[PDB]
């Protein structure tokens, strides 16, 4: 019934007989996409600069690793931003705080912020009965998958792009912590000398 | 050391203060404290009287000894204050022996 | 299939039973009657196979009880740590260590209390500790405060999240009976993850913060002057310049060139002689292989596929003549029996915590810990108690599941049987082996002061008259130093100087010398043998008759906690299977008192002291060997001699040890008051002083009951091991320190 | 109805009959009716100390910050002692003696819904009623009358009554623990936020707080 | 690295002792293979 | 909360409740009336 099933359970997890807490069905294909979504966002975020800098388009300052923004002070931290980080941190908390918490209040309860007043949007995040996938005007202005079969296939399209990018974001840390370069940079240099820049040197 | 030469106690050629316990030079070393736990242990023991019999008659009364009625100890508190008179006018009355 | 398995919310939680005490039970949840009730539901308050015959809900219970023990021991980690931020000299002792006190209690001033906060150097003052945390610290690379406060709020959210999962594990989502039956896949997990990766993951710490600090505060260099232990991380320019294997980084390590590890992956043994402990470099090679060793030993039971073994498998093949069925059956109860895996654990627990206490008496392994006595005295005595009592918990809980699980018809097991068919020969041969035993281990004492009040020391047992050689002790020394030579060639040192030469000192102090084997050390160890042999006697017999006797055929229908079965049969006093733990704790507190007693006097006369002119001095002057060989010798070189700093405690730092000195005889003697009486004579008294209640309208509802037999021979037995216990406690501390 | 943790409904014991009922009382203080009529007067009053308190601030301030002669609320005790004739003794003692009295008498109103009304004072019988625990109006303690003028319009009233009193509260412990982790007045709190705003927050000096 | 008597062994080890199946059988006498070989190029 | 107040009120409870209160009293005493032998 989920998507993305070719069948890879091991360790006997989404197994429903006598489940608990946190290893539940319907929670853990809700991570898996929520996983999804960000790790897409995280493996095409962390290298744009990388690239679009090395491309001549940014600017010689902007144009850094992924690990030298200023989230880990000791790999190297920015300057030119319209504060400091922790004074950044904060309005992040605050969001954060507000579109990660109204989410959980639709996996708790459907209907729910549908009717509590929210500036006109209490409108919008209706839900759509499954929590993952919630749609409307907001979060599908394309009203893409029209029909079931477009659907489903569009979610089989999501979960994939997202495991890979989930594997991408494995590979940028690992690769970072043993290269000390960026994983664009460790591209390039592996096209000019593919058996010196590896793993074994 | 200069708070008990201002007290004046009787110190003995051990050079430690010893202590009278019976009359009028050193009243306040014995004679006074004395009252001051009758009292107070009177309060204890009257306030502790005036809870278990109050209790008593209530259907089971074991309970009240666990889950002490804390509203009904707190108003006994006060009132176990002017005790002395309480007590001798319960003594006169005879209510207070079986 | 081994798998995840979980009940659903099966306890609500409100606070509808907090407010209704003895719920657990259909006898109290009526409420009390008598005092006797009060006692009783704080006696079976853990007792949860009485509550309920539901293994499942029991076995909720359990860790949820664990769950529960540990929140608050990491609670108790997180106190130390922060005390040792807050309130102690650490980083002035991190500076000076010879001489500044470790100290990590301060009193508050009011009552003369003052008087306590001693000059224990840096200038602070305080109580002067014997945990040995400042040498832990050291050992873990802490270098300032900060750190430890950083560590003491890290161990309160742990203590947090254990406290969380203990109520989730309850209330949101219980493991079912299945679940706790995976032992293969339990074993495995702890053996490999927990130990495993516990090891591997430390080792890191040791490889990574603890070797380089180390190094640079033994070189000498201001701890504040002192690169931070992240800056070691990404400046490993700083980690090469210190050991060079560094600049190859993991190469080596994939290459199988591990021999360029040889930097900071030692075997050499011995001390380090700057500080008085173990390398840590060998600590960290230790590590490094035990993590691999676990980890490979954690694979071997068979889960969610075909490969590994069948713990039952295994069991059910170990089968010969003279025991006919062997191990068969026994699977079965020690995966339904939370008792007998209670009784095993506690025994190899205990034996553990014991083993701990010589290992680290004889090989330290923290910085400077060797020259602390305070510290070192401490901790042996401590870790060897501790171990004593586990280990007599685990005869008591031996002897509970013998009485409570024991089935044949639908449980069988014949290793148990031919146990049970031949107790009366195990028993009576541990009688004989037992007077044997006293009668040459303590009659040698008593024919000593007998010859020596007689005028005889000639015909005495001791190394000037009588020789009674230690031979294979003496053998097993002499191959353990030479061992480095012949069977341990890559072993460059001894493990411990005690076996070879090499007397290494810090600061003036012995760390370790050679310890002689002589007559006085062949007399206490008998006597320990023997007193470990009584100790044994009593628990054994305690568990394996405690369902039947020939005098109580029928003991096991009236359970395990029980007082007698009356003045009938002569007299039935303490038949039960607690009476035998009873009388077990007395002469095991006898056995452990005389071992901390050997082991205090032997440190203080034949190892530690004061190093002159290419010469020692010993705290005690090497009187042990002629002194110890009487009575008379412990009554007055040992007792006498030593209690004198104890005795004369008063008006110092150390007063409350004389305070805990007087206080802990108080409560000793104050036990054989309930040891001695009982509950008869107690009755009458409170029929008479109940009647003075009753005069006066004072009378309680909760009838005044005296405690029973078994609660007055608990509570003496508490007292009197308390008093004891706190009283040597006492005893050494102020010694020691003073 | 709107609540405070929108989605999660609010617990049985808060109707929506009561000023600001946002079905918030996490930890179930506030569950027996009678402890949370109690809490209905102690949380007004807070609320209306702390109003005249931030109003009483959020004037002395800017007083000082418009003309160099008030003195801060931190040091403007001792400003009014020290130049004033006055002692501080007396006042704290005097306060307790009116403050005591004041107290004293709604102390037994609310175990008492019409107890001081009985006219046992100065004759003065009609206005100190019950009317509704909080509010006890009468010709002194509501002498225009919005008490007795309208239904909606008071009841509206209630509502911006204690939503003020909760943000004076938040306004006022800022003010408290403002000068703590900056050591100055709250129109230099607020010039030095308005000028340069992105780095003058608490991420400067002003830690987790 | 294909080279050395650190990888001759290495794989001599491996590939004689598989040969003495299904996905369990693999991994493990593939680390029968590598728990034997290591200790030869440790050793010699 | 009917019932945790029960429990609170429990004997226990109460006990710790009223010697840290008549403890911190003669704590408290001792420290602004300091080592009394009269009065
Ligand atoms: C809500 C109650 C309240 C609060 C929070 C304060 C707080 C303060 N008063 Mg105020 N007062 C309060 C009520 C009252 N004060 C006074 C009369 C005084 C005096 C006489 C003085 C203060 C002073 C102070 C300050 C003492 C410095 C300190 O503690 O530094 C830590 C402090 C900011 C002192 C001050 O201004 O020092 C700077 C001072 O001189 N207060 C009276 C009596 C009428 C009050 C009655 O409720
Ligand atoms: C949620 C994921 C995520 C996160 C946390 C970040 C975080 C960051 N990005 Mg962004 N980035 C993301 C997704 C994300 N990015 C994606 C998906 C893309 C593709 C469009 C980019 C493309 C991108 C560019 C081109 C640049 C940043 C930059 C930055 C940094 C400064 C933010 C800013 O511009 O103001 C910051 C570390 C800026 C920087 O300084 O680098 C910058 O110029 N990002
Ligand atoms: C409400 C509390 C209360 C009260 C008012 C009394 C009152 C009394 N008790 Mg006490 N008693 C109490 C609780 C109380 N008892 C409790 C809780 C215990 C158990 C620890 C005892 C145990 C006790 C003993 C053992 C004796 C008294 C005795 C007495 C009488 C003499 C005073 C004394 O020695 O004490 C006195 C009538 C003595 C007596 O009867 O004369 C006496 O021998 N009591
Ligand atoms: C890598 C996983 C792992 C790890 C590190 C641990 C670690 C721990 N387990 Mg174990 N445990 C595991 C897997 C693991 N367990 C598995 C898979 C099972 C079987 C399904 C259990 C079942 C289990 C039980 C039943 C209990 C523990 C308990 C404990 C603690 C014992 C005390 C101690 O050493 O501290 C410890 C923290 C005890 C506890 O929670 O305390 C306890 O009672 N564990
Ligand atoms: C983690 C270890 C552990 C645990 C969980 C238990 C658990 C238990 N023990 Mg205990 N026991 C232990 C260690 C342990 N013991 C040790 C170290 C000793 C040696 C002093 C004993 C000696 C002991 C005795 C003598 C008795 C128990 C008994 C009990 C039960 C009642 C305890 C209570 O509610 O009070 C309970 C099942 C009682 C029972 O009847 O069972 C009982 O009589 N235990
Ligand atoms: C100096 C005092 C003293 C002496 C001389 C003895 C002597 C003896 N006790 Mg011990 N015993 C003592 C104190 C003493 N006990 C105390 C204080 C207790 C109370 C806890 C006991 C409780 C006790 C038990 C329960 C047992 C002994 C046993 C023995 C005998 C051991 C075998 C042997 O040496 O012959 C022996 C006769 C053991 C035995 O029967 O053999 C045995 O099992 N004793
Ligand atoms: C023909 C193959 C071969 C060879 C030449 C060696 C040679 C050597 N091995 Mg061995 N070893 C081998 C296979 C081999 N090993 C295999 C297959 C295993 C895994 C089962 C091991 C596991 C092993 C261990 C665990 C250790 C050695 C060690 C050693 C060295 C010292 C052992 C000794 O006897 O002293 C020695 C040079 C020891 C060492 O490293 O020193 C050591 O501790 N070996
Ligand atoms: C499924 C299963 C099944 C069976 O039964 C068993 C097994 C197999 C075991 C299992 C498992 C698997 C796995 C392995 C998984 C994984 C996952 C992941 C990795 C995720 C990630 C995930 C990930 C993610 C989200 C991520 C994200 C990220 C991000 C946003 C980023 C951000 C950023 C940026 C841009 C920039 C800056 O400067 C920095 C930062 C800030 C950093
Ligand atoms: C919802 C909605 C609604 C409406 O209606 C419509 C619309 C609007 C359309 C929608 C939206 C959408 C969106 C937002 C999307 C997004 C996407 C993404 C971003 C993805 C990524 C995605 C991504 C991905 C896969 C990624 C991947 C990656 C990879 C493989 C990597 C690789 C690598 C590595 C590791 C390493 C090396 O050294 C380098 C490289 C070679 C580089
Ligand atoms: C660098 C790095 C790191 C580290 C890591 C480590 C260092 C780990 C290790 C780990 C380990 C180190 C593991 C191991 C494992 C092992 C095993 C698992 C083994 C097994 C074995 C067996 C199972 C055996 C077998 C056999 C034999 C030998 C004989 C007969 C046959 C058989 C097959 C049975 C991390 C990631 C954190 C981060 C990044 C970087
Ligand atoms: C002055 C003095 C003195 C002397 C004294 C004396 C000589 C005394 C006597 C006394 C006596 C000869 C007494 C008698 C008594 C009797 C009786 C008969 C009692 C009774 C009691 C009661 C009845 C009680 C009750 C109660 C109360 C009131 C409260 C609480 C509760 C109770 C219930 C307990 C001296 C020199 C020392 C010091 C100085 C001063």
């Amino acid at each position: 019934s989920l998507p993305g099933d070719f069948g890879f359970d091991p360790l006997g997890l989404l197994d429903p007989v006598n489940s608990g807490g946190f290893i539940e069905p319907k929670w853990l294909q809700y991570s898996e996409v929520i996983h999804a979504r960000w790790a897409m966002l995280g493996a095409a975020g962390c290298i744009a600069p990388e690239v679009l800098g090395a491309a001549g388009l940014i600017p010689d300052a902007t144009n850094i690793k992924w690990f030298e923004s200023g989230v880990i002070p000791p790999a190297g931290s920015y300057n030119g931003y319209w504060a400091d980080p922790y004074t950044i941190f904060f309005v992040e908390i605050v969001a954060m705080q507000f579109a990660e918490l109204r989410r959980l209040q639709d996996f708790r309860y459907p209907g729910s912020m549908g009717q509590q007043y929210f500036l006109g949007l209490e409108a919008i995040f209706k839900g759509s009965g499954d929590a993952a996938y919630p749609g409307g005007p907001f979060f599908n202005l394309f009203n893409l998958g029209k029909t079931e079969a477009a659907m489903k296939e569009l979610k089989l399209k999501e979960i994939k792009n997202g495991r890979l990018a989930m594997l991408a974001m494995l590979g940028y840390g690992a690769q970072a912590v043993m290269t000390g370069k960026g994983p664009f940079q460790n591209l390039v240099e592996h096209l000019a000398d593919p058996v010196n820049n590896n793993i074994l040197t | 050391f200069a708070n008990y030469a201002k007290a004046g106690l009787l110190c003995g050629n051990d050079g430690l203060p010893h202590l009278i316990a019976d009359p009028y030079g050193h009243a306040g070393e014995v004679f006074i404290p004395t009252f001051g736990f009758l009292y107070v242990a009177g309060y204890i023991g009257y306030v502790g009287r005036q809870y278990l019999i109050a209790v008593k008659g209530e259907a089971k009364p074991t309970d009240k000894e666990i889950i002490i009625d804390v509203p009904l100890a707190t108003k006994l508190a006060w009132q176990g204050a002017g005790w002395p008179l309480a007590a001798v006018q319960e003594l006169q009355r005879g209510t207070l022996l079986e | 299939k081994v798998k995840i398995a979980v009940d659903r919310n099966p306890v609500e939680t409100s606070f509808e039973k907090w407010a209704k005490p003895g719920h657990f039970s259909r006898t109290l949840s009526k409420g009390p009657n008598t005092t006797t009730w009060i006692w009783n539901l704080h006696a079976d308050a853990h007792d949860f196979d009485s509550h309920t015959s539901d293994l499942e809900e029991i076995s909720r219970k359990v860790f949820s009880a664990h769950f529960g023990q540990l929140g608050i021991i990491f609670i108790w980690l997180s106190g130390m740590y922060f005390h040792g931020a807050r309130f102690s000299n650490y980083e002035a002792w991190l500076s000076d260590p010879t001489h500044i006190k470790p100290s990590a209690q301060v009193v508050w001033p009011i009552v003369g209390q003052e008087i306590l906060n001693g000059d224990v150097g840096g200038g602070f003052q305080g109580i002067q500790i014997t945990s040995g945390f400042f040498q832990l610290w050291r050992a873990s690379g802490i270098t300032s405060e900060l750190q430890l406060y950083t560590t003491a709020i890290g161990g309160l959210v742990m203590a947090a999240a254990m406290f969380f999962a203990g109520w989730f594990h309850y209330h949101k989502a219980a493991p079912k009976l299945e679940w706790f039956q995976n032992v293969e896949s339990m074993l495995n997990h702890h053996l490999g993850g927990l130990l495993g990766l516990g090891s591997l993951a430390w080792a890191g710490h040791q490889i990574h913060v603890s070797l380089p600090v180390n190094k640079l505060l033994d070189a000498g260099v201001d701890p504040k002057e002192i690169p931070l232990p992240h800056d070691l991380l990404l400046n490993r320019a700083i980690m090469a310049d210190l050991y060079p294997s560094f600049a190859k980084g993991i190469a080596p390590f994939f290459t199988l060139n591990w021999s360029e590890y040889s930097d900071f992956l030692t075997f050499k043994g011995g001390l380090n002689p700057v500080t008085g402990g173990l390398w840590l470099s060998d600590t960290a090679h230790h590590h490094v292989a035990i993590a691999v060793l676990f980890l490979v030993a954690g694979h071997m039971y068979r889960t969610n596929w075909g490969i590994g073994h069948s713990m039952k498998e295994i069991l059910e093949a170990h089968r010969g003549p003279f025991t006919g069925e062997g191990h068969v059956g026994l699977y079965e109860i020690l995966t339904t029996s939370w008792h007998a895996q209670l009784a095993i654990n506690l025994a190899l627990f205990g034996s553990l915590s014991i083993i701990v206490a010589h290992h680290m008496y004889a090989m330290p392994p923290y910085p400077y810990l060797a020259t602390d006595y305070g510290t070192q005295l401490s901790l042996f005595t401590h870790h060897t108690w501790i171990g004593g009592f586990c280990i007599v918990g685990a005869g008591a809980h031996a002897a509970i599941f013998m009485v409570r699980d024991y089935d044949p018809t639908n449980n069988y097991n014949n290793l148990l049987d031919r146990v049970i068919r031949h107790r009366d020969a195990i028993i009576s041969h541990l009688n004989w082996v037992c007077i044997f035993l006293g009668f040459h281990s303590f009659g040698l004492y008593i024919h000593n002061d007998t010859m020596s009040a007689l005028g005889r020391p000639q015909d005495m047992f001791s190394d000037t008259a009588i020789q009674l050689q230690p031979v294979f002790a003496q053998w097993i020394q002499n191959t353990h130093f030479l061992a480095p030579q012949l069977t341990a060639p890559n072993a460059l040192a001894a493990t411990s100087l005690t076996w070879g030469g090499d007397l290494v000192a810090v600061g003036g102090k012995v760390a370790m010398m050679p310890i002689s084997l002589g007559t006085s050390d062949f007399m206490v160890h008998h006597i320990h043998a023997f007193t470990i042999h009584v100790t044994v006697l009593i628990l054994l017999k305690g568990v394996l008759f405690a369902r039947s006797s020939r005098l109580i055929p029928d003991k096991a229908n009236l359970g395990f906690r029980f007082p007698c079965d009356g003045p009938g049969r002569g007299g039935t006093c303490q038949v039960s299977a607690w009476d035998h733990v009873f009388l077990g704790l007395f002469w095991m507190y006898n056995s452990l008192s005389i071992v901390i007693f050997h082991f205090s006097w032997k440190m203080q006369s034949d190892v530690w002291g004061t190093v002159t002119a290419s010469g020692v001095s010993h705290i005690t002057g090497g009187n042990f060997a002629q002194s110890a060989n009487t009575i008379n010798g412990w009554l007055r070189d040992f007792l006498w001699a030593q209690s004198s700093q104890v005795i004369q405690s008063y008006g110092s730092a150390l007063s409350a040890y004389g305070l805990i000195f007087l206080g802990a005889h108080f409560v000793w003697a104050f036990s054989l008051m309930f040891l001695f009486s009982g509950r008869g004579y107690w009755q009458e008294l409170i029929e008479s002083i109940v009647w003075a209640h009753n005069k006066l309208k004072v009378a309680p509802a909760i009838q005044p009951r005296a405690l029973s037999i078994t609660q007055g021979r608990a509570v003496g037995v508490a007292h009197y091991l308390l008093g004891g216990i706190a009283t040597t406690w006492s005893f050494f501390l102020a010694r020691i320190i003073s | 109805r709107p609540v405070w943790f929108p989605g999660n409904p609010p617990p049985a014991h808060l109707d929506g009959s009561l000023a600001g009922d946002y079905g918030f009382d996490p930890l179930f203080l506030g569950q027996e009716p009678q402890t949370l009529k109690w809490y209905v007067q102690a949380e007004l009053v807070h609320g209306r100390f702390a109003m005249l308190g931030a109003a009483g601030i959020i004037l002395t301030s800017i007083g000082a910050k418009v003309g160099l002669g008030f003195p801060e609320w931190y040091d403007a005790g001792k400003v009014v002692v020290e130049k004033n004739n006055i002692d501080f003794p007396t006042l704290m003692v005097i306060q307790f003696y009116l403050m005591g009295w004041a107290e004293t008498k709604r102390w037994y109103d609310f175990k008492n819904p019409g107890s001081q009304a009985d006219g046992s004072f100065l004759g003065f019988t009609e206005e100190f009623k019950g009317l509704e625990n909080g509010y006890p109006g009468g010709r002194f303690f509501d002498p225009m009358g919005l008490s007795r003028g309208d239904a909606a319009k008071y009841q509206e009233y209630k509502q911006k009554e204690v939503k003020n009193g909760r943000l004076a509260m938040i306004a006022c412990l800022g003010f408290a623990a403002q000068y703590a982790a900056t050591g100055k007045g709250p129109l230099d709190n607020l010039a030095d936020h308005l000028a340069d705003p992105n780095h003058v927050n608490f991420a400067t000096n002003g830690v987790s707080n | 690295f294909i080279g050395s008597s650190t990888n001759l062994i290495m794989v001599a080890s491996t590939t004689a002792t598989l040969a003495a199946f299904t996905i369990v059988d693999v991994l493990a006498m593939g680390a029968a293979g590598h728990g034997l070989g290591v200790g030869i190029v440790l050793g010699l | 909360m009917k019932d945790f107040t029960t429990y609170l009120s429990t004997a226990p409870v109460i006990a710790t409740i009223w010697f840290t209160f008549t403890a911190g009293l003669l704590i408290e005493i001792n420290r602004y009336f300091p080592d009394p032998l009269v009065f």
